[PDB]
């Protein structure tokens, strides 16, 4: 069994993981009070990836749930599955990050990582094979960006040797009203570029834009946001918790889709986006490599794909879905890097997402990403140079040099994609 | 002749033995060499995190001496 | 005496184990239990089968084969699978991590925890042998274990073994099948480090498999077990002088005297033929000389290459099932004079021909026909070589930007080994071009 150690930290990271673990707790077959209730052996053939299994024939989420505030797990505790979580794996403290990064980096998150890190010890000494850890956060916040990165490096002293992958909600202007969130972006990018394998790269920019443009919603919520991002979720761990021979572990997807180490954000997307109230395999394929089908405000056609991954699920034929793929890479190779042959890779899940006949999920490695961090670089410099509300941040020990080191290291990643966009095999 | 025949024999096993001895070289010389190197990686990396640590020791020792200003 | 013992190694060489050993039960009469009832010595026994399975004294026999990998669950099939009560539970061994496609993690980091047990069961083997002549060895150029712990596995043959004869069937990769961006990395690297301790290898290029089950057998998406069964009838081609006997019969140490001319050069093509469905051989008998044709058709070699735009250094031709000299003379003088046959000048033009008797067979639920005749043609060609230059030349675009190198480094491994592995494939390429040029 290789199993995955599940972290969710913060307000957002704590509501989209909640809606994951709903979602693929349904794609399984279990229920609120974790028994199994479905039809299908393929659901329980790799149920050890995301779940332990306890006396009564029940199935446990291995996750661990963190907060500076008791607020949104206690919601969570209230939701639908939520007595499906173990009551011990709630780790939550009582001041509160504030939206203040250095508060979750170094002051009250650092004074609750010991007792999360007794969780992830105790969840991880019980795994067969432990393959890494997945964490849920946002990156605009205090707990989930600030204590999230933190929690990231004291586990990766002590894991070194596993990968750490994140789902990373990206802030934006358009959801949030907080002006400091580029701030705690950038910190947390400093941060993501030397510490984790693998991130998805959720843009709330790009989420709010397929909910108000495609969607047709007027005034989106969170949970029409969450909607996106749970059945990303789902696509992009498709493979590692249903039979398949492609990607079917986190090391040989990094293996797959890093070619160099600091250029590990991803770009994710989803086939098909339709509002309630509104499918062939050459649509279902030409959709997922839409710019308008990105969970990352980004146009791939700015840019270059080091690495693809394409889940397609469903009932469909194989030969089908092998001569569009192949297609779609003729017809654009030049946005696929020559000096990466066979760059793109596709696999097939028999198992369809809830209430869809057959679905695409994109995991796009693309130079393009530089567009998501140039935005955050320019709203962080448009507050910087201004000193808006550093005393925040200094006042809890932080100066402004460690500002400046987050910014040029950014400001490098870009550098690094722009380098391999424009490099050429001749 | 029947030197030439001892001295053909001998040849084919000291030939067949050096192969042997050779490939356990290289290969103790891999191995180690190949531990020695991912070792090096890994302090590396931990050398890196625990200066983080120790950076977070400062930042928190700063915050303490200006609530003492 | 004369025992092979084979070694299956990751998921490729473990699936192609899978099917090889079925279709050798059907060949022999060997029931899923390991029962064989026309076997009348219980025991033990010196018939031509022994040389791949030994018998216990309750009448099972069991192949002389070991299954590695480094993950359990290829390798957890076949512990439930129907053949489960073939094999004694230690010849199954397994880990509980893989390589992550990493050639690096299967012939270091990992593989190292698990190799003393391997060769300690291939010893277990080897000493219920009383004359083993040498070792098969099963796996992919492209997954980490396939390359990484075959080569390491493969260097302590050398050692504990000698000279021991040591042969390779190398799953060669293929963009319709293949599950890693890495694997022209793992290929050169295992090629390079094998090189030394391979006296013979068959490549099989999945591309060249997956194409003849479309083209031949109508199979519009082949799967892993179409491109099985053709496979293990290729194998069971090559094999079957070591397993049945007969006048005709011509061992495989024969066809290699003539297969390598230099110990680098010891990697013949396969060509197999008749590959026909059901409905198509219907009614339809394929002749001696209509499969020794079929056998000089580029479309149904083992590995994508033009002969005919090479030199030969050997040529043999292997039959099996109702076949006779004469119409084999009669098939080859025909071919003779119609083909694009040019030897190297220092080599005899005479094709070397064995006939087996034995009819082929087909596993049930299988797409190949069952023929009354078939021939694998094992040739010795400067064409192979195209295969070395397609995947040079993606490890050339790759590590020229050091793409993914760091997943090698990370593990232990130096840049200077991907040069070493480079540069002897360089020299292979260009031991292939100078064996084809004409004596001053
Ligand atoms: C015209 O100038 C403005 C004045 C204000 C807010 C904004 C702007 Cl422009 N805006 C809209 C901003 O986006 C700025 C950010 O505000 C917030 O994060 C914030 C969070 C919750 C609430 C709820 C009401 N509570 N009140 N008052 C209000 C603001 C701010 C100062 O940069 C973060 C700090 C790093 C963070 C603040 C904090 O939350 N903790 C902490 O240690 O540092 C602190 O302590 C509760 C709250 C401070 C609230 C203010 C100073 C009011
Ligand atoms: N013909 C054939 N090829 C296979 C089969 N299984 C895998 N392959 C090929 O083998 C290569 C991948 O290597 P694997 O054997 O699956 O990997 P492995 O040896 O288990 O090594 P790791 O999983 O990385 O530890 C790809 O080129 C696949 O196309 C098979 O059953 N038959
Ligand atoms: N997509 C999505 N984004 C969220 C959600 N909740 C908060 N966010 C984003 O997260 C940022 C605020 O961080 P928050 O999680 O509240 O900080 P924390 O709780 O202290 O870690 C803002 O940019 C929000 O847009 C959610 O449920 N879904
Ligand atoms: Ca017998
Ligand atoms: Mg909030
Ligand atoms: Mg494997």
């Amino acid at each position: 069994m290789r199993e995955i150690v599940h972290i969710q930290a913060g307000q957002c990271g704590n509501q989209i993981g909640a809606k994951f673990w709903e979602v693929i707790s349904d794609e399984h077959g279990i229920d609120p009070t974790g028994s199994y209730h479905g039809d299908s052996d393929l659901q329980l053939e790799r149920i050890n990836v995301y779940y332990n299994e306890a006396t009564g024939n029940k199935y446990v989420p291995r996750a661990i749930l963190v907060d500076l505030e008791p607020g949104t797990m206690d919601s969570v505790r209230s939701g639908p599955f939520g007595q499906i979580f173990r009551p011990d794996n709630f780790v939550f403290g009582q001041s509160g990050a504030g939206n203040n990064w250095a508060k979750g980096h170094y002051t009250e998150g650092a004074e609750l990582v010991d007792s999360v890190l007794d969780v992830v010890r105790k969840e991880s000494e019980s795994c067969d094979c432990l393959q890494g850890f997945q964490l849920t956060h946002s990156l605009g916040g205090g707990t989930g960006s600030g204590m999230g990165t933190l929690l990231i490096s004291k586990i990766r002293e002590e894991y070194p040797d596993r990968i750490m992958n994140t789902f990373s909600v990206m802030p934006s202007p358009k959801v949030s009203d907080t002006v400091v969130e580029p701030y705690n972006a950038t910190l947390s990018v400093h941060q993501l570029v030397e510490n984790t394998d693998e991130t998805y790269c959720i843009d709330n920019e790009a989420l709010y834009d397929i909910c108000f443009r495609t969607l047709k919603l007027t005034t989106p919520t969170y949970g029409d946001l969450n909607h996106l991002v749970s059945a990303t979720m789902s696509g992009v761990t498709t493979c590692l918790r249903f039979p398949g021979q492609l990607n079917a572990d986190l090391r040989k997807l990094a293996v797959n889709m890093v070619p160099f180490p600091r250029l590990h954000f991803f770009m994710p997307g989803f086939a098909p986006l339709t509002s309630r109230g509104s499918l062939t395999v050459p649509e279902l394929t030409q959709q997922m490599f839409d710019s308008k089908n990105m969970m990352a405000a980004c146009d791939p056609r700015h840019g270059r794909y080091l690495t693809v991954a394409a889940i397609f699920r469903g009932r469909m034929s194989m030969k089908e879905v092998d001569e569009q793929m192949l297609n779609v890479q003729n017809k654009n190779s030049s946005y696929f890097v020559e000096w990466i042959p066979n760059n793109v890779k596709t696999a097939v899940c028999d198992i369809p997402p809830r209430g869809l006949k057959m679905s695409a999920t994109f995991i796009g490695n693309s130079t393009a990403i530089q567009e998501l961090f140039k935005r955050i670089s320019e709203q962080f410099t448009a507050m910087f140079r201004r000193k808006a509300f550093l005393h925040w941040y200094t006042g809890e020990g932080m100066d402004e040099m460690e500002f400046t080191e987050a910014e040029s290291n950014m400001n490098d990643l870009v550098s690094e994609y722009q380098q391999y966009q424009d490099a050429t095999a001749d | 002749k029947r030197e030439h025949e001892r001295e053909v024999i001998q040849k084919a096993i000291e030939e067949n033995n050096n192969f042997i001895k050779m490939a356990k070289e290289k290969l103790a010389q891999k191995m180690e060499s190949n531990k020695e190197n991912r070792e090096a990686h890994l302090a590396a990396m931990l050398e890196r995190l625990q200066e983080k640590d120790k950076h977070a020791e400062e930042v928190r020792k700063n915050k303490e001496l200006k609530e003492e200003a | 005496m004369r025992e092979c013992i084979s070694i299956h190694v990751g998921q490729a060489g473990v699936q192609i184990g899978n099917a090889c050993w079925e279709l050798y039960c059907l060949e022999h009469g060997i029931q899923p239990d390991g029962q064989m009832p026309s076997d009348k010595t219980i025991g033990g026994g010196d018939d031509s089968f022994n040389t791949f399975f030994s018998e216990t004294g309750a009448g099972k026999h069991v192949p002389r084969a070991v299954f590695v990998d480094l993950e359990p669950t290829v390798i957890d099939e076949v512990r439930t699978g129907t053949y489960r009560q073939l094999f004694h539970p230690e010849q199954l061994i397994t880990g509980k991590e893989d390589a992550a496609n990493n050639y690096a993690r299967g012939h270091y980091t990992i593989g190292k925890e698990i190799i003393d047990l391997v060769l300690d069961r291939i010893r277990k083997l080897a000493d219920q042998c009383t004359g083993l002549q040498g070792f098969l060895v099963f796996h992919s150029f492209g997954g980490g274990t396939g390359s990484g712990f075959t080569s390491l596995l493969m260097e302590r043959l050398s050692v504990d073994y000698g000279k021991k004869s040591k042969l390779e069937f190398s799953i060669y990769p293929a963009p319709q099948v293949s599950t890693a961006v890495v694997e022209p990395y793992n290929s050169i690297l295992t090629t390079h480090t094998t090189l030394e301790h391979s006296d013979c290898a068959f490549m099989v290029d999945n591309e060249a498999i997956y194409d003849i089950c479309r083209r031949n057998l109508d199979i519009e998406r082949p799967t892993y077990t179409n491109l099985n069964r053709l496979i293990s009838q290729i194998v069971s081609s090559i094999t079957a002088s070591l397993r049945f006997d007969g006048a005709l019969n011509v061992d495989l140490t024969e066809f290699q005297t003539n297969l390598v001319p230099y110990p680098r050069i010891h990697f013949p093509l396969a060509t197999y033929a008749p590959v026909i469905s059901a409905e198509k051989a219907y009614h339809e008998q394929l002749s001696v000389a209509e499969i020794t044709n079929a056998c000089f058709e580029p479309a149904n070699q083992m590995v994508k290459c033009d002969p005919r735009h090479g030199k030969y250094m050997a040529c043999c031709l292997l039959y099996r099932g109702d076949v006779v000299p004469k119409d084999v003379n009669a098939a080859i003088a025909t071919i003779k004079t119609k083909r694009s046959i040019q030897f190297v000048d220092w080599c005899p033009t005479g094709f070397k021909v064995g006939i087996n008797y034995q009819p082929p067979t087909v596993v049930p639920g299988g797409d190949l026909a069952k023929v009354q005749r078939a021939v694998c043609m094992l040739s010795n060609t400067t064409a192979i070589a195209e295969a070395w230059a397609r995947l040079d030349h993606k490890f050339d675009l790759m590590y020229a930007k050091r793409a993914f190198v760091h997943w090698y480094v990370g593990e232990g491994m130096e840049e200077g080994e991907f040069s070493e592995a480079r540069e002897d494939m360089a020299a292979l390429e260009k031991d292939y071009e100078e064996v084809g040029v004409d004596s001053v």
